[PDB]
């Protein structure tokens, strides 16, 4: 009534079963393993076999090894005592706190959940942030988007917000690390350690945050599902518990990366640049999930990777269709130094509608489109020519643009230990006032690198008048007895003396506690009945 | 090991079954025994539906089909190759080669007595 | 043929015995003195470290190049990428890095001494023969090891090369010590991997890859941590090399590598023979430790010659029409040549860090402006040779640029002579 490995290719397993196959979906265990191995049945192959993607490595897999079915999907721990934990795809505490108790143990596999019990409920959702509340106006309860290349700045983006958008926040969140790297996982789960937003022991009931990790070392099938978990673990507070539930997502991108890396091994043909015939529907089959139900709300914030920023690649280019604000970071942005690199005139919003947010927000932000558009026209002459071809007709423009770029960027609070600049968080309304007051006029008289990496409106004045300073004290800093050897500093060998000497043994400490092992100078296998001989002479 | 050589070449996979049902039949002087004891099946597989199902039909279980062929060649005398044989095809699914079988082991059989 | 196997999953010896040798990418010594002695048989793939066993990157890494500590800086247990085409500098980047780990071994106390691996996967017998030369008249091969699977071995010894010498190295991370394993030719090892899946009729995809060339990599670059206190404080430094084809870097495992490291060292082949050598694209190469991993003192210099940089970048593309003189950008553009040409380097002999903060220092706080382009790399040896070399043993010491120091050296780099006028 169980199963044996059949096959072992990679990550992927076939498992042979003497009558009653496992459903699709199903997850098996393998008996036997070293560490736990969870299969998860992707197909019934057809000759009493089903081919599995193993949740870990199979390396150590034997041909016949048991396999006993579960007659269920993987299905992980849910409820109030995940928050404040960190779970494996099969829902194991990898954050060693112990085991972790459970309101219930949902599947991780649901489907979307209807066409009726849909929520068409627009609201803003400010996040703190200049060009997103300004040019794509995040929704409460919607789908968010940060499309980014390598190295653009979309985990940066999504830590702030993390601490401007979940911190102050009534409902519990869930961030779901797909595919990421375990450095910035282990930062996440410091910086939200100290923050109090996990509380460790026994105020780990007032933690407001569960964490799922799938990240880059793991094999396909965890990156593929861990996803599913996370979102199993926001659907638990969603429609159980009926709150308004946070799901950040870090690189969605990584989920369909590691379904087109087992798809091969699964008898699929391949599809488009290299990707999964299946890749929009799986794409769906998770995104259509994670929606704002009657029940809750689950907004989620999904950083997808733009692999090397090609937009139109499959995988950035599918996942549009699913959400209602993408934020297109730019690495043209980037290198100009503006921080956060989201393109102006390439980030969208269903909430950019003047129905939604008012009319005198929308016009503040389609000005600054505007602008921004017919300076990136103006650009083919201004980069060639040098602005004395213009003659004041299209020069207020260049001027007005090139401020309204500056005041774009923002520095942040998670990037305080980059910058050498604290962090800012900017109200809707002052941001609509300060960029409206850049696109009228108000403003046309200030330097333009007084807008570079400001809060407001108030402080782009604020560094105005300290530019007006220090533009001041840049002929006179040298003498009058003011940075001489005697005025406050000691002589130059008394220093030499003041620090003191640290020891150098150059014995470099390596064989302290090494346990040797007596290496074989011959190989030695195993005979038929197991036993560890020589390798016989017979070749 | 040390089997006498047949008497021709022959194709892959259907025809190297019948090169080696050739080769032990020799060593045991049982060519026209066993290519008698084919001929059999083959009307045998004209006559039954339901030994024909165990050939085509892949919803059987390999260990039924397993155990009717050894319940039935229990008996009758049937030489120990082709028992041996029959379960040989059995474990592979191997049912539906024994009419590719047959027909190349004519030609080894023509040619041993050319 | 009989095949028997021998109950283990593939192993290399690890332990301190290997520091020095020259092994293949079995384990196996090739060096001809004799078999490893001092070792054990660890496993080639292990799970690489949690959530949990890891801490912040925190202490720098100083690789000598005076481009990367200043502008990419490195700190213990990152994954720093050398990106890059054919002869532009990234096996020099490499060498430099191991070479200063030596200078630096010397100078400090056995808790913080960097043992180097090197992993020298499709590469020559002849270049690798010349860099164990190197690294034994230099004196780095008494913390190196060297992993090399050249050309003419196998397709599975060049695949499990990487893993071997990261196995050798995590010896290091998992004993308290730190480690500095460089895979040079991580593009060949991928060439080799996809030799052996498509031999073994796995079905291909983009450029004929597989589809787990990712998960090829990622398993293995995630091994370089920096652990927490209670499993040693212990570090693995990863230095992967991807060679692209005419800086195309938006090929299938340039992109998987770019995707998975933390940084990137971006060098180019127009910047190579522009003079600037280490080539580095100074836009292009990132470091996403940030400055959190930066020596103290570099930082306060390289914000500003970050930002310099960045001005002298975008007022060029206009540099040609020198004819019209502004004075704003004019300035501009000729400090961002004092800085340009302050970061080139001639190669086998990496700087200490306190004289790299005080080459920077003197060109970030105007010192070299009366010297012309063309002339500051005698300068700057000129500055270093001539200001006094207690500088250094108290900048070292006191790990940053204190007050009592900043108006020390303020005087110290006007009481010499800058070769220029
Ligand atoms: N800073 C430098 N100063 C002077 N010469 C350099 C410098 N960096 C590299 N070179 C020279 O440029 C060439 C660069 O070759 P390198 O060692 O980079 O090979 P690679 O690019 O790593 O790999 P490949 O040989 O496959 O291209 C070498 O001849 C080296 O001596
Ligand atoms: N708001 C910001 N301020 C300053 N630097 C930033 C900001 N956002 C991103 N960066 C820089 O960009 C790099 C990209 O980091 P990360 O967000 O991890 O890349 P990715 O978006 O590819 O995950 C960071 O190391 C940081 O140096
Ligand atoms: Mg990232
Ligand atoms: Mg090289």
């Amino acid at each position: 009534d169980a199963g044996y490995v059949s096959q072992v290719i990679g990550p992927v397993v076939d498992v042979r079963f003497d009558g009653e196959l496992p459903s699709i979906l199903s997850s098996l265990e393998v008996e036997g393993h070293s560490v736990r191995l969870v299969l998860e049945v992707a197909q019934h192959m057809g000759d009493n076999t089903v081919r599995c993607i193993a949740m870990d490595s199979t390396d150590g897999l034997v041909r016949g090894q048991k396999v006993v079915d579960t007659g269920s999907p993987i299905k992980v721990p849910v409820g109030r005592g995940t928050l404040g934990r960190i779970m494996n795809v099969i829902g194991e505490p990898v954050d060693e706190q112990g085991p972790i108790d459970a309101a219930d143990i949902w599947s991780i596999h649901r489907e979307a959940p209807e066409f009726t019990e849909q929520s068409t409920e627009q609201e803003i959702l400010v996040t703190g942030i200049k060009v997103v509340d300004l040019l794509a106006p995040y929704q409460r309860g919607g789908k968010i988007g940060l499309f980014g290349g390598a190295g653009v700045g979309k985990t940066v983006l999504i830590m702030e917000l993390i601490n401007n958008v979940a911190k102050a926040h009534g409902g519990f969140s869930v961030f779901a690390g797909v595919g990421e790297r375990t450095r910035e996982g282990n930062d996440l789960y410091r910086e939200m350690i100290e923050s109090g937003v996990i509380k460790l022991g026994a105020e780990r009931g007032n933690s407001k945050c569960t964490l799922v990790y799938g990240q880059m070392n793991e094999p396909p099938g965890a990156r593929a599902r861990v996803a599913l978990t996370g979102l199993t673990v926001a659907e638990y507070f969603r429609d159980i518990e009926g709150q308004d539930v946070l799901l950040f997502v870090d690189n969605i991108f990584r989920f369909t990366q590691a379904n087109s890396e087992v798809s091969a091994l699964l008898g699929r043909i391949p599809s488009a640049v290299g990707y999964q015939p299946t890749l929009a529907t799986d794409l769906g089959g998770l995104q259509e999930r994670i929606t704002t139900t009657t029940k809750g709300s689950i907004t989620s914030v999904q950083a997808v990777y733009v692999p090397a920023d090609d937009l139109t690649d499959p995988a950035p280019a599918t996942t549009f269709a699913h959400l209602d604000a993408t934020t297109v970071l730019s690495r043209s942005i980037a290198e100009l130094g503006i921080y956060p690199a989201v393109d102006p005139l390439d980030s969208t919003s269903r909430m950019l509608n003047p129905n939604v947010i008012g009319a005198e927000h929308y016009n503040v932000a389609r000005g600054v489109q505007k602008v921004l558009q017919d300076y990136k026209n103006l650009q083919d002459i201004i980069a060639i020519l040098g602005m004395d071809e213009l003659s004041e007709e299209d020069k207020l423009t260049v001027a007005r643009a090139r401020k309204i770029q500056r005041f774009l960027s923002q520095p942040f609070q998670v990037a305080e230990v980059f910058t050498g600049t604290p962090g800012k968080y900017v109200d809707l309304a002052d941001t609509i006032s300060g960029f409206q007051g850049v696109l009228t006029g108000k403003y046309d008289d200030l330097p333009e690198m007084a807008f570079y990496m400001v809060g407001d409106i108030k402080e782009v004045k604020e560094k105005a008048d300290k530019m007006a300073k220090d533009i001041a004290s840049r002929k006179e800093a040298d003498n009058k007895k003011v940075s001489e050897e005697l005025k406050d500093i000691p002589s130059l060998d008394k220093l030499v003396s003041e620090i003191k000497e640290v020891v150098i043994e150059e014995d470099d400490g390596l064989e302290e506690d090494f346990k040797a092992e007596a290496l074989s100078s011959e190989t030695v296998v195993l005979n038929e009945e197991g036993k560890s001989v020589p390798l016989p002479k017979k070749n | 090991l040390k089997l006498p050589t047949a008497p021709l070449q022959l194709s892959g996979t259907s025809a190297q079954i019948a090169t080696l049902l050739w080769q032990v039949a020799a060593k045991e002087n049982q060519l026209d025994k066993v290519q008698d004891e084919l001929y059999q099946f083959i009307e045998l597989f004209k006559q039954h539906s339901e030994l024909r199902r165990l050939a085509t039909d892949p919803f059987v279980p390999t260990l039924v089909r397993t155990k009717i062929i050894s319940s039935v060649l229990k008996d009758s005398g049937a030489s120990e190759i082709t028992k041996k044989l029959f379960e040989a095809l059995a474990d592979e699914g191997a049912l539906s080669a024994l009419l590719e079988v047959t027909v190349n082991y004519e030609e080894l059989m023509l040619a041993h007595k050319k | 043929d009989l095949v028997y196997r021998t109950g283990q999953i593939v192993n290399v010896p690890i332990g301190p015995g290997t520091l020095g040798r020259v092994t293949d990418g079995l384990g196996q010594p090739i060096d001809g003195k004799g078999p490893l002695t001092n070792v054990r048989s660890s496993l080639v793939e292990v799970k690489a470290p949690g959530i949990i066993a890891r801490q912040s990157v925190r202490e720098p890494l100083f690789t000598g190049v005076k481009a990367v500590d200043a502008l990419v800086p490195i700190g213990r247990g990152q994954r720093e990428l050398i990106i890059g085409d054919r002869q532009t500098g990234k096996t020099a980047v490499a060498i430099d890095a191991i070479i200063h780990q030596k200078n630096c071994n010397e100078q400090v106390p056995k808790a913080q001494r960097v043992y180097c691996v090197y992993v020298a996967v499709g590469q020559k017998r002849s270049t690798v023969a010349q860099l164990v030369k190197l690294f034994t008249q230099t004196g780095a091969m008494r913390y190196t090891i060297m992993v090399s699977a050249t050309a003419s071995d196998a397709a599975p010894l060049q695949f499990l090369a990487p893993y071997s010498g990261c196995a050798m190295a995590e010896y290091f991370r998992d004993t308290g010590k730190h480690g500095l394993i460089i895979y040079d030719d991580l593009s060949k090892q991928s060439v080799a991997y996809r030799q052996m899946s498509l031999l073994l009729r796995r079905p291909p995809g983009r450029e004929a890859f597989p589809g787990d060339v990712f998960y090829l990599h990622s398993r293995l670059l995630e091994r370089a941590a920096k652990l927490s206190k209670e499993l040693g404080g212990g570090s693995l430094t990863a230095f992967p090399v991807i060679e692209t084809q005419a800086g195309d870097v938006s090929a299938y495992i340039a992109t998987n590598v770019i995707s998975i490291t933390d940084g990137q060292i971006f060098l180019e082949t127009e910047l190579f023979y522009k003079g600037i050598r280490p080539a580095l694209n100074v836009g292009l190469s990132v470091s996403r430790v940030g400055s959190a991993a930066q020596f103290p003192g570099m930082k306060q210099v390289a914000g500003t010659l970050k930002l310099e940089l960045a001005q002298y970048r975008e007022v060029a593309a206009f540099a040609q029409f020198g004819s019209d003189l502004d004075a704003a950008t004019q300035y501009v553009l000729e400090r961002g040549a004092r800085l340009t040409e302050m970061l080139k380097q001639k190669q086998f002999a990496p700087i200490p860090i306190e004289r790299q903060t005080v080459a920077v220092y003197a060109a970030t706080k105007g010192f070299l402006d009366k010297v012309r382009v063309q002339d500051i790399v005698a300068a700057e040896e000129a500055v270093i040779s001539q200001v006094n070399p207690a500088v250094f043993k108290i900048l070292k010491a006191n790990g940053k640029i204190t007050p009592a120091l900043d108006a020390h050296l303020k005087a110290e780099l006007r009481k010499v002579k800058l070769p220029g006028a």
